[PDB]
């Protein structure tokens, strides 16, 4: 049901068995009795389900919603707009938790493969983690808990004066 | 990747068994301490199954079997590291409860 | 219940009858009742009982309450609860306490000076620092590609 | 760690020394080879300390399992004054007893050949603390003569329990837990430190002191508490001493520790808190 | 029921007991608890234990193991 | 060579000379407190061994020093210069201390935040 | 299985087979109703030692004033079977 | 001294009472009035096996199979050791051989 | 034989 | 499994615990003499510790004076 | 060992400490020095899963050895063989650094010796 | 345990009870049964020493110094029966000594599942109620007029007569419950 695009997962190289000595492996011996006894009657019960399951198909749809005006362009004390914008940016803030969690889980992907190179072979992995998180600091950090839309506008605000100041030398 | 994952939360579940026995209302009609112990060399032995695989392949695994709630940017979820230590650390442990529960059966006797 | 105001505690006794009516309400002889002294701190007639735990009681006797070590109607410590069995002790001990809390601070510092002392004399064998390649491992360790390390140079011996 | 792990194994040792109940004797065993690992810790060595986890885990299981079976046939009986002869009236449980202190003490090829001895090498040869290797070496000679302690105390010398035989471990629920935990004190170490993936690359061109240190000092233990056993076995009443009563007392940290801080506690706690 | 063994048979003699005996009688003192504590040194519990006798428990056996593995293991190569 | 009694480790009743020269009104005064302890003794066993009792025993003696250590206290409390000096500190000092405390390290993270010399890497979740 | 339980014949057995071990205790007039003073003609420190062989054997403690209490092995008997509640 | 008359009768009486007590704990025969075993590796241990174990086994490999390999990230394992003149099942090259080794002094 | 009863609270409840 | 008890004397030792117990010591003693001759890594290594005294200026690279 | 005692007894001058090891050029007394060469490169390191600490100059009888064991995983007493030849160059890299402590402090007496000269 | 503690301990009292302290720390001291008996004869042979003595000041001031000598030379760890207070096994059971009184509140089923001892039961709760007022009258006709009195209590003086205050004493729960 997950896709690479977004769940990355480099292709797997396991090595060729190459046995060396002549005891039979016992890991290879209970690995064919473990699915010639459980997997096989489990992957049946799971195709009479499956077979169930088109034999009653139903469909569900994910919703979008279209984009309101944003606080910026919404008058101050007209509640209805306020309250559009405020809910819109809701909605992006748990977007942006969501997208927090899944960059998180790549990292943490990253780090269980590698092992014992996760060092060096998760340095973009690393890097996009401290992209993304310098930009949610950027955008989120220190609201408080009544963050809202016009909280976020004031600390943006006064970010970009910051750096408007800072720019002038 | 299958079989692995299995032997770990079937160790897991083959613990959790006798618990929901002494709750399901029929100690009295079996021997509980015998059936534990019974219950903790089998765990002893599909905890051994992944002893052997490690010590094969020496693959380190984690497993992400529930998940618990999300928090804004952070998830709590129920997860297992399979570590070399994890694996031997299970081993030990249950063939030592197992030779402590048969010690506790002969021992807690007219208790 | 049948608990009236003449039972229960009261203020702090200033009469010799009033410290024989707290004896009698205390169950205890008149010079055996010594009430705390007027600080004003609440106490008023409530008596100083000595300041020994429930273990210093006998424990062949049995008491009325068995597990506190006392028996009924006799009066309570203000510090009972401090002074339960499975609580504060003042029992005697085999060795003074001033002798234990001289010992075990002499060990302690004495301990914390030796591994001072191990700490600016180390000890360790007669070798030099481990060798490791590839510019001490730069790449494994996570440095960044795209810019060259000073390079780490080491010599057969 | 390294200055933790050294002082609370030479502290436990010390302890251990000189308590006659079997079961605090093997707890401050345990303790002190708890401070082992943590000194292990120390170092940088956790695969060593883990490895000491598993073969401590089975000396321990066995040895306690040996000193409860000897508890319920001396009937809830369980210092060692009171104890002796179980060499010849309990010849299971004194075999697997000289299992375990032996392999708890690091008699090689056994178990604990492969996690202590390693540990040794590790100290004397890596760059640590001078005095925590001096304790730790010591806090090792004393785990020997503690174990020597329980070895001559009970399987050793004359009977002194009360006359009333009521020995019987011929259950086999007793029995086979003792064979399989031997079977691991004995094979375990062995089978796993070969099994290990290697890691933690250790020194093996040493000195031949510093190699066999660990057997030295085992073996300089085990006769300096035999001679003092028969020291105590030899008619005279000698005058104790501060060590001895530091030792037996718990280091007196139990009793200045559990009376001051409890008593202050609840002492504020009353008279400042609710009251005033 | 059970019976008990003849009280009669409780000798203090070759004993530790009498060797604490002597030491009492060159100071003129009688020991009377010593019939009632001479049961642990009589009979069965009559005898040395060893420290070496403890640890070589089993040695005979063990090498006699070891040498026959050898020998195995020797006629195997 | 003596043992010292402390507070926590007291004075044992045989070390003490208190029972050596022993005098006729201290062993009346024994006797006396034998005499009570029998008689509270006596009443509580009727109480206790009473058949015809349906219920607990109520003990008086706890009744009381439940009575003293929750009702009694303020009714015989007086303000005292030394009780009000205790609970002055008693109820301040640690609130000031610990707030001299957090307000300097507040000003000082403060501080290294607006000059930007605390560095938050991955600190998202306050 | 282990832990036999006691008789009031064993018990009043052990405590005759102590005192037969005894060596003020001449066996031939030792008796279970014969007094400490009386008739066996010990004095206090006998009877506390008396008291003590008789706590080693049975391995549990009798208190101080209980034990000056004993003074005959009827009375010891007694003790030990209303101690561990022994009936027959 | 030795026991006065008054608490030798007192406790002669009691402890008579005591053993009549102690008796009366007795229980009679009737008492409590409640209202295939083949040998132990065929039946005791294969019942066990095929019940309490191979029934879970099913129910975890199930939950496994079916309900964590459809999710991303749950199962996620280390990379497995390759090494020189291995040849990798999944991309099918093999790995070139090392050096010369110019030490073989042991 | 000679068993002995064992005096238990109510558990029926 | 159940023994009459003794009062003072030796208890009557069973055959199997004795057996048992032998037998397990004597695998002890065999697995320890066994490893002992097949691998004396014990004692004294097997890498020949070398003395740094005996080393000589030319191989160990110091300028002569 | 002696080393110890003469640092903390005799002199500090002469006898060293381990963190400044080489406090000398690797050319002063050697007219040409070798560089320390390698078999393993890092691509197999990275293939063979060592970790940082054992990525020293055996890794290639470690890769050996590893690969023996995942070959041979029945019957683990397989290759002490290779084990021993690991064993032995983790003793010569022992031996190494014990040459360069012994090479550094025979050249700090040599550099009292040149100040007492001077 | 079975006899109250009087007003006072007696010197001869304080005497046994310190000779036989001196043994048991002798024995702690000792462990061997040779060496504990030599020791324990020579302690012996000093309190026989001491025995002889008239004055009683010196006698008690002996005491004092000997007791001071035994607290200075007492075992830090001094042998204790399980059973004993500061025991192993001592109030092992006291989690297991159910009082009799719940078998007054057990189901009927529960007293069905054992009708004779039941049956037993109320014949022991009937005596109890026949006897209860005679050993209150008992009670209260032995009652010294004088405020002395000690924590002893008299037998039954007459046949068919129980003796005061038994109930608490003859059913207690059992050291070995189960
Ligand atoms: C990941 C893991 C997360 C959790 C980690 C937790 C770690 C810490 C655990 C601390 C445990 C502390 C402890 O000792 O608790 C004892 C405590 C019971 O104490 P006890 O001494 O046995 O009490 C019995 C009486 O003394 C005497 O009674 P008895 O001897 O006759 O016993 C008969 C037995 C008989 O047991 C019962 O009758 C069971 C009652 C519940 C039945 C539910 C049926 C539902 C059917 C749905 C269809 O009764 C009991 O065992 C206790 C009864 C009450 C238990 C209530 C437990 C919660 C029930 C929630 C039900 C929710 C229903 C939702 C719909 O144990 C529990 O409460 C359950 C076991 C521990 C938790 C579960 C196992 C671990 C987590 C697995 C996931
Ligand atoms: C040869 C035979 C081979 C047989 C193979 C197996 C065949 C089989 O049974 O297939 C499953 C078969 C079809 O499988 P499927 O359609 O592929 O599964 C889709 C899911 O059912 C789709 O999910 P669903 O929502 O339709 O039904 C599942 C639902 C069912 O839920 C309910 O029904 C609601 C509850 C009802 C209570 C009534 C009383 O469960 C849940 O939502 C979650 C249950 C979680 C239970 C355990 C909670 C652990 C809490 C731990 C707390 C501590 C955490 C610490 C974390 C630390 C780290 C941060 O039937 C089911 O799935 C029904 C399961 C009924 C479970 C009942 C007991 C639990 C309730
Ligand atoms: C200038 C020339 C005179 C200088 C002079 O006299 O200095 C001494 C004079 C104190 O007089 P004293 O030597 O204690 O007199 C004792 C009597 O001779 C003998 O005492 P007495 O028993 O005859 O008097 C009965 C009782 C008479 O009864 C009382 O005094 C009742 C208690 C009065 C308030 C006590 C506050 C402290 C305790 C707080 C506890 C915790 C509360 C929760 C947190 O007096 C006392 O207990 C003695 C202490 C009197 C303190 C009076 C303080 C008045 C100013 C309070 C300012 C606000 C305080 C904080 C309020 C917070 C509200 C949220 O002033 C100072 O020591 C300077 C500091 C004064 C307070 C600021
Ligand atoms: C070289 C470097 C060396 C460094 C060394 C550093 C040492 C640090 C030590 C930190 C801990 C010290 C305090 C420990 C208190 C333990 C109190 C305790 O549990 O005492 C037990 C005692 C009775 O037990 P006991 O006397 O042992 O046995 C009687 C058996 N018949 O009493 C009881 O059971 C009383 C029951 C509890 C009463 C309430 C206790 C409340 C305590 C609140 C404490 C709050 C502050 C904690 C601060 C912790 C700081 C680490
Ligand atoms: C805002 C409220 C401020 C309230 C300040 C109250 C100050 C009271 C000063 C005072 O009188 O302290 C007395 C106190 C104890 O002295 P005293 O009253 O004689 O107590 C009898 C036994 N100590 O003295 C002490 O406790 C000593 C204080 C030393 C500093
Ligand atoms: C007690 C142990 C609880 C372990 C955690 C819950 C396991 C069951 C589970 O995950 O059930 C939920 C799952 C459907 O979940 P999903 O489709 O992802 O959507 C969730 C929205 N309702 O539902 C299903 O997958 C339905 C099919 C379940 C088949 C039976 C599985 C039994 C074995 C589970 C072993 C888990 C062991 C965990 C041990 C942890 C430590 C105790
Ligand atoms: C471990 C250390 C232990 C140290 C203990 C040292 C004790 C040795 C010194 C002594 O025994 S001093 C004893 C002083 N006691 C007396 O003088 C009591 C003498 N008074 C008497 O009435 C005595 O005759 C008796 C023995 C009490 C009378 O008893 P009868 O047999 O009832």
């Amino acid at each position: 049901s997950w896709d690479k695009d977004v769940y990355p997962e480099p292709p797997s190289r396991t090595p060729a068995p190459s046995p060396q000595t002549s005891l039979p492996n016992p890991i290879t011996y209970l690995t064919k009795a473990y699915d010639l006894v459980v997997d096989w009657p489990v992957t049946l019960v799971r195709e009479f389900i499956e077979r169930q399951h088109a034999k009653n198909r139903t469909y569900y749809y994910h919703r979008q919603y279209r984009r309101v005006p944003d606080i910026t362009e919404c008058k101050e004390g007209d509640v209805l707009c306020i309250y559009e914008a405020e809910m819109q940016w809701r909605r992006d803030f748990k977007v942006d938790q969501e997208i927090m969690n899944i960059i998180q889980e790549r990292l943490k992907a990253c780090q269980q493969r590698e092992g014992e190179n996760y060092q060096q072979n998760c340095a973009k992995e690393l890097e996009q983690f401290t992209k993304v998180t310098k930009a949610y600091q950027d955008r989120y950090l220190d609201l408080g808990a009544y963050y809202s839309a016009r909280k976020c506008l004031a600390k943006q605000k006064q970010r970009m004066l910051e750096e408007r100041k800072a720019a002038r030398q | 990747m299958n079989i692995f994952t299995t032997s770990i939360l079937l160790i897991f579940i083959l613990l959790l068994s006798p618990i929901l026995i002494s709750m399901s209302n029929l100690i009295k009609h079996i021997n509980f301490p015998l059936y534990t112990t019974t219950s903790i060399k089998f765990s002893f032995i599909i905890s051994l199954l992944p002893l052997l695989m490690f010590f094969h392949n020496n693959m380190e695994y984690m497993i992400t079997t529930w998940h618990w709630v999300t928090m804004n940017s952070m998830e709590l979820k129920m997860s297992f590291k399979t570590d070399f230590f994890s694996i031997l650390f299970t081993s030990v442990a249950l063939f030592v409860t197992w030779s402590i529960m048969q010690f506790s059966s002969w021992y807690m006797h007219s208790d | 219940f049948h608990m009236t105001k003449d039972m229960l505690p009261g203020s702090y006794p200033r009469t010799p009858e009033e410290r024989a009516a707290a004896a009698k309400k205390y169950n205890m002889r008149v010079e055996d009742y010594e009430p705390y002294p007027d600080d004003g701190m609440g106490y008023g007639d409530y008596p100083m009982l000595p300041n020994r735990s429930q273990h210093e009681r006998d424990p062949w006797y049995q008491w009325d309450h068995s597990e506190l070590r006392m028996n009924w109607g006799e009066p309570i410590h203000w510090d009972l609860d401090m002074y339960i069995r499975n609580r504060v002790d003042t029992s005697p001990t085999p060795v003074s306490w001033d002798v234990m809390c001289k010992h075990l601070f002499g060990f302690v510092a004495f301990m914390v000076f030796m591994f001072w002392v191990g700490h600016v004399f180390p000890s360790y064998q007669p070798v030099g620092p481990k060798q490791y390649p590839y510019n001490n491992l730069y790449l494994e360790r996570g440095g960044d590609p795209t810019k060259e390390p000073e390079p780490v140079v080491h010599y057969d011996i | 760690m390294l200055c933790l792990g050294a002082l609370t194994t030479l502290f436990t040792a010390i302890c251990a020394l000189t308590q006659n109940d079997i079961k605090k004797i093997i707890a401050f065993s345990t303790s002190s080879q708890l401070g082992l690992m943590m000194v292990t810790l120390g170092m940088n060595q956790p695969h060593l300390a883990f490895l000491h986890i598993c073969t401590h885990a089975f000396f321990k299981a066995m040895l306690f399992m040996c000193s409860g079976s000897i508890i319920h046939s001396l009937a809830d009986e369980q210092d060692i004054r009171k104890m002796g002869n179980i060499t010849k009236i309990m010849p299971f449980t004194s075999s697997c007893l000289v299992i375990g202190s032996l392999a708890l003490t690091g008699m090689p090829f056994l178990t604990g050949f492969y996690s202590k001895d390693l540990i040794i090498e590790a100290i004397n040869t890596c760059n640590t603390n001078a005095w925590a290797l001096l304790i730790t070496l010591i806090a090792t000679s004393m785990t020997a003569m503690y174990s020597m302690r329980i070895i001559y105390f009970v399987t050793m010398t004359k009977p002194r329990f009360p006359p009333l035989i009521s020995i019987n471990e011929n259950d086999p629920d007793l029995m086979n837990p003792i064979k399989r935990l031997a079977f691991g004190s004995i094979f375990a170490g062995f089978v796993i430190s070969y099994n290990i993936p290697p890691t933690s690359i250790p020194v093996l061109t040493m000195p031949w002191f510093l190699k066999t240190t660990a057997l030295i000092i085992s073996v300089l233990g085990f006769l300096i508490a035999l001679e003092l056993n028969n020291l105590t076995m030899k008619l005279s009443m000698n005058k104790a001493n501060p060590y001895s009563s530091f030792s037996t007392l718990l280091g007196f940290f139990p009793s200045i520790i559990h009376r001051i801080t409890p008593m202050k506690s609840l002492n504020l706690s009353l008279k400042t808190s609710l009251t005033l | 029921k059970m019976e008990l063994p003849d009280y009669r048979q409780w000798k203090i003699e070759g004993t530790p007991l009498e060797t604490v005996q002597k030491k009492l009688a060159a100071r003129g003192l009688r020991d009377p608890w010593a019939r009632n504590e001479a049961w642990r040194y009589m009979g069965g519990f009559a005898g040395n234990i060893t420290f070496p006798s403890v640890i070589l428990k089993g040695f005979k056996w063990g090498f006699a193991a070891f040498v026959v593995a050898l020998g195995a293991e020797y006629f195997l190569d | 060579s003596k043992y010292k009694p402390a507070p926590l480790a007291t004075l044992p009743s045989t070390l003490d000379p208190a029972e050596y020269d022993v005098s006729p009104e201290t062993r009346r005064a024994q006797v006396e407190r034998l005499s009570i302890r029998a008689r509270l003794k006596r009443e509580y066993l009727l109480q206790y061994n009473d058949p015809k009792r349906v219920s607990h025993i109520e003990d008086p003696a706890l009744i009381r020093w439940t009575y003293a250590r929750s009702a009694n206290i303020y009714p015989n409390f007086r303000p005292t210069p030394k009780n009000s000096l205790l609970g002055a500190v008693a109820g301040f000092g640690p609130l000031i201390f610990w707030y001299y405390v957090f307000k300097t390290d507040r000003d000082r993270k403060e501080r290294l935040i607006q000059e930007g010399k605390l560095d938050r890497k991955f600190n998202i979740s306050y | 299985s282990d832990a036999p339980p006691l008789t009031l014949d064993g018990i009043k057995d052990r405590v005759l087979y102590v005192l037969k071990l005894y060596d003020k205790i001449d066996p031939e007039k030792l008796s279970v109703n014969s007094h400490f003073m009386k008739d066996l003609g010990l004095d206090s420190l006998d009877q506390v030692e008396i008291i003590m062989a008789m706590e080693d054997e049975f391995g549990f403690e009798i208190p101080d004033i209980d034990a000056e209490k004993l003074m005959c092995p009827q009375e010891i008997v007694d003790y030990i079977a209303d101690k561990k509640d022994v009936y027959e | 001294s030795g026991y006065t008359p008054d608490e030798k009768l007192r406790l002669q009486q009691l402890r008579e009472l005591r053993r009549r007590w102690l008796k009366d704990q007795e229980l009679s025969p009737r008492e409590p009035v409640l209202p295939k075993n083949m040998v132990f590796k065929a039946y005791r241990s294969s019942l066990f096996a095929v019940s309490h174990v191979l029934i879970p086994m099913w129910f975890v490999h199930y939950y496994v199979k079916y309900h964590m390999a459809t999710k991303p990230y749950t199962i996620v394992s280390s990379k497995p050791r390759i090494f020189p003149g291995d040849t990798i099942l999944e991309t099918g090259e093999v790995i070139p051989p090392m050096r010369d080794f110019p030490d073989q002094h042991h | 034989g000679k068993r002995l009863f064992v005096v238990k609270p109510s558990l029926y409840y | 499994v159940h023994i009459q008890p003794r009062y003072r004397e030796f208890p009557q030792l069973t055959r199997s615990q004795v057996i048992q117990g032998e037998f397990l010591s004597s695998l002890m003693w065999f697995w320890i003499l066994w490893r002992f001759w097949h691998d004396s890594d014990a004692v004294l290594g097997h890498f020949s510790y070398p003395d740094p005294s005996q080393w000589t200026d030319e191989e160990l690279g110091i300028p002569p004076d | 060992g002696a080393h110890l005692t003469r640092r903390y007894l005799w002199d500090a001058s002469v006898e060293p400490d381990p963190e400044k090891i080489p406090s000398f050029p690797p050319d002063l007394g050697f007219p040409e020095r070798k560089e320390r060469v390698m078999v393993a490169t890092q691509q197999e390191m990275m293939d063979a899963q060592l970790t940082l600490q054992q990525r020293d100059y055996c890794a290639h009888y470690l890769i050996r050895l590893l690969k023996c064991k995942r070959d041979s995983f029945p019957n683990f007493l397989a290759c002490k063989h290779e084990q021993h030849d690991w064993d032995y160059c983790e003793h010569l890299d022992y031996v190494k650094r014990m040459k360069e402590f012994e090479r550094e402090r025979r050249l700090l007496q040599r550099k009292k010796r040149r100040a007492l000269k001077e | 345990a079975f006899c109250a503690p009087p007003a006072y301990l007696t010197h001869q009292q304080k005497v046994l009870r310190l000779y036989k302290r001196a043994l048991r720390h002798l024995e702690s001291w000792c462990i061997h049964r040779d060496k504990y008996r030599y020791f324990a004869c020579l302690m012996r042979a000093r309190f026989e020493e001491h025995k002889n003595e008239k004055d009683m000041m010196r006698a008690t001031q002996l005491l004092r110094e000997a007791e001071e000598e035994f607290w200075q030379n007492q075992h830090p760890q001094p042998y204790i029966f399980p059973d004993s207070p500061g025991g192993t096994s001592f109030e092992r059971y006291e989690c297991y000594k159910v009082p009799e009184w719940c078998l007054d509140y057990w189901h009927p089923s529960e007293k069905a599942m054992y009708p004779d001892y039941f049956s037993k039961r109320e014949q022991w709760k009937k005596l109890r109620m026949e006897s209860w007022d005679r050993e209150v009258k008992q009670l209260q006709e032995e009652t010294s007029p004088d405020g002395i009195m000690t924590e002893a209590l008299p037998p039954a003086r007459r046949e068919g007569d129980l003796p005061p205050l038994w109930w608490h004493i003859v059913t207690r729960p059992r050291e070995r419950p189960t």
